[PDB]
């Protein structure tokens, strides 16, 4: 199973900063990584960076690379293999041009060669 | 810099081919290439990584393949749902998931 | 006194102008007839056109319609421009010179001759294929020996052909062997070359293995020893 | 275009007639092809022939109309094996473009050559990017047919094998590579390869082992 709910659609307009929730449930939230993936309209979809639940280390993309906070909580154990997690998301000198609908995808495997590869998304969030 | 088929269609009972290329900065015998099938504005579905491993459910009909310079996908046996638009990817096992350009089918 | 070389791409994609040039040595362009000339696997010796003195062009009317030939006189090159290449164009594309010949049958008054063209001294020819697939560099491995011996060096994995080998920069010649190359099922071909010397050599003869694929301008160097 | 075969025996005249015989006053060249290499004007008014080439490369000339154009090959040798191509031109017809058919000439009677077979193990720097390659490199040998066989220990292996069609090389005799490709484990959980190169009657073996 794995569910990710994502926070509301709310706009804002260029200069701001807003925040992306994105909520975890049926799975060790610990175990995979947390991947922020953006669909723009006017180009292509963009992978713009996975965090670990449980070491911290993150690596986004240079085209994010001075201008995006992720951040995680640490999860609550539900039962031996299940706890429920959250993971953030910011932005800095935003502007109108970063409109589209952003995803909240987990990893893929624990181990291997397509470790944290974006397997389970969420339902998405329209921006401004 | 990943180029994807610019668009293609078959029938039902047919097959297709999408393809995907770039130069030795994202491609390709030394990257992975993942296939993406994804509707527009909806959430995404993982159909085969490492360049042809399926995920867990994906139809059989679904393949992968790898060239040394251009990975392909084949979706065999069409079926009403295929009717969305696939993307590629590229990536090693410590970076990021260099996305395609795009398939319309 | 003259000779000629060709020089090409090597690969070119479908639906794609091909372009090669050719340079004459010893002799000028602008006095003489050239010809280009193509020869595919299977299919023979095929005339593609030819180019005056006074640079006037006559194309074969089996690719007339997307051949143009050129030249320039400042030195002595003349080119060949072929656009919406398909596969079946890929072929070795030799350069050669044409003389006229005017052969007289009747009376000259009526025009009773007919010009006849053959070409009397050819370039060596450019390997030139058509393919979507893109080029890629060898890997060159040495392959260490043990009356004489044998040591050699793996070219594998290149694509397209041709790639050229000398041993020791061109010094060592006496006994050199490179044998044709193998396409794999992968698509790329693989080479490989070998010197027999004298098994006293061993000891320390340098043996330097150079390798060159201009379709990846990726030259190679490496050396052998037990 | 198609191709017209033509043995003649070592030593012996060879008489090649022409693809198409003229309808007026002809002016035909003759020219000699081997494939790789470019080709060499043997021959370019009805007998006209240029320097650098025999007194044995002979051709018609056009003195009654009816003789047909024929290069004559006098002491025919093992370097006379290529395509020759009658580049036919004559006042009836047109303009000549197509070089006409090929006559591919063989020479019988020559000296049976056994090969001389050199197997090379997989490089170490090869096995350490965890790939692994037998090489069978066969030359010297006529006539130009050969068959290959890997075997791994004493069984067959036939999984991996890429083998070249036989080439001609510059002393008229023939070459071909044999490549088994393998993972690095199989070679060195196997105790020893061989490859086997039987050539007309004979079969001539050549090893190598891991030490
Ligand atoms: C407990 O549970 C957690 C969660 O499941 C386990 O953590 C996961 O462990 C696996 C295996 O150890 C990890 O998979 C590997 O992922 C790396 C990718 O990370 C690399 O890239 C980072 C960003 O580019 C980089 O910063 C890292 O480099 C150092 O820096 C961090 C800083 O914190 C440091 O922590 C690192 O340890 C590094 O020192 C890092 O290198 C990937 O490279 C791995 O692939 C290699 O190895 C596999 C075989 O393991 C091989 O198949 C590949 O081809 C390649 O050779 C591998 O995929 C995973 O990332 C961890 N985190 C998750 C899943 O969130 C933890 O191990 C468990 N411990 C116990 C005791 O049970
Ligand atoms: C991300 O936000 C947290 C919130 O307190 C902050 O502490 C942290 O420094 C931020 N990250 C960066 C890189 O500034
Ligand atoms: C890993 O195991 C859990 C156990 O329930 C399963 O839910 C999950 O789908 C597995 N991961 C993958 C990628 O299949």
């Amino acid at each position: 199973q794995g569910q990710l709910v994502q926070s509301g659609a709310t706009t804002t307009k260029p200069g701001s900063s807003v925040k992306i929730s994105c909520k975890t449930s049926g799975y060790r939230f610990n175990f995979y990584h947390i991947n922020w993936i953006r669909q723009t309209a006017g180009r292509g979809p963009e992978w713009m960076g996975w965090i670990s639940p449980y070491s911290g280390d993150k690596n986004l993309a240079p085209a994010f690379q001075d201008r995006v906070n992720m951040t995680t909580d640490t999860e609550v154990p539900v039962t031996s293999f299940t706890s429920t997690g959250a993971a953030y998301m910011e932005i800095r000198n935003l502007t109108s041009d970063d409109t589209g609908t952003y995803f909240c995808a987990k990893g893929l495997l624990r181990d291997g060669s397509s470790t944290w590869l974006p397997y389970l998304w969420g339902q998405g969030t329209l921006l401004t | 810099v990943l180029t994807q088929s610019a668009s293609v269609s078959g029938s039902l009972g047919q097959s297709v081919t999408i393809s995907c290329t770039g130069p030795n900065s994202v491609c390709c015998s030394h990257k992975s290439i993942s296939w993406y099938q994804w509707p527009p504005g909806r959430a995404p579905t993982l159909i085969i990584y490492e360049d042809n491993e399926r995920a867990p459910g994906i139809s059989p009909r679904f393949s992968g393949y790898k060239s040394y310079w251009s990975a392909y996908l084949t979706i065999s046996d069409l079926r009403p749902e295929d009717e969305t638009t696939y993307y590629c990817c590229s990536y090693t096992h410590n970076s990021g998931c260099v996305f395609g350009t795009g398939t319309k089918v | 006194q003259v000779q000629l070389q060709e020089s090409g791409p090597g690969l070119v994609k479908p639906s794609e102008t091909l372009s090669l040039t050719c340079t004459v040595s010893g002799g000028s362009i602008s006095n003489y007839y050239w010809s280009w000339i193509r020869q595919s696997p299977g299919k023979g010796l095929e005339w593609i056109g030819y180019i005056s003195d006074s640079e006037s062009t006559n194309y074969n009317p089996s690719l007339k319609s997307r051949v143009i030939i050129s030249v320039d006189t400042s030195k002595n090159q003349l080119s060949l421009k072929l656009n919406s290449v398909t596969a079946a164009d890929s072929a070795i594309y030799y350069c050669a010179r044409a003389q006229q010949g005017k052969r007289i049958y009747g009376m000259v008054s009526f025009g009773e001759f007919f010009y006849y063209y053959y070409m009397d001294v050819w370039g060596k020819g450019t390997t030139v294929t058509v393919s979507s697939a893109s080029t890629k560099g060898p890997s060159v491995f040495p392959l260490a020996p043990s009356g004489t011996a044998a040591l050699g060096c793996l070219v594998k994995d290149y694509f397209p052909e041709p790639v050229t080998v000398s041993w020791n920069s061109g010094a060592l010649t006496s006994g050199v062997h490179t044998f044709p190359a193998v396409l794999q099922s992968s698509g790329l071909y693989s080479l490989s070359s070998v010197v027999t010397v004298p098994s006293s050599s061993l000891g320390t003869q340098t043996y330097i293995c150079n390798v060159n694929h201009k379709p990846s301008n990726t030259k190679v160097d490496k050396k052998v020893e037990p | 275009s198609y191709v017209r075969p033509l043995s003649v025996a070592l030593g012996e005249t060879a008489s090649i007639s022409c693809g198409r015989q003229a309808l007026g006053s002809r002016a035909v060249q003759w020219y000699q092809h081997r494939p790789g290499q470019a080709p060499i004007l043997l021959i370019y008014n009805n007998q006209d022939r240029p320097s650098g080439i025999p007194e044995r490369f002979s051709g018609t000339p056009d003195i009654n109309f009816g003789t047909r154009a024929t290069l004559t090959i006098s002491g025919v040798e093992a370097g006379d094996e290529a395509d020759y191509y009658c580049h036919m031109w004559d006042s009836r017809s047109g303009f000549s473009w197509s070089f006409g058919g090929a006559t591919r000439l063989t020479v019988l009677g020559q000296p049976k050559a056994a090969p001389s077979v050199t197997l090379f193990p997989p490089s170490s720097e090869e096995l350490q990017a965890n790939k692994a390659t037998l090489v069978c490199l066969i030359s010297d040998f006529y006539p130009g047919a050969v068959t290959v066989a890997w075997k791994a220990d004493s069984s067959p292996v036939k999984a991996g094998v890429e083998t070249t069609t036989p080439s001609k090389q510059s002393n008229n005799k023939y070459a071909a590579s044999s490549y088994l490709s393998l993972t690095p484990m199989q070679w060195k959980m196997h105790k020893s390869y061989s490859c086997q190169v039987t050539h007309e009657g004979s079969t001539v073996e050549k090893t190598v082992a891991p030490t």
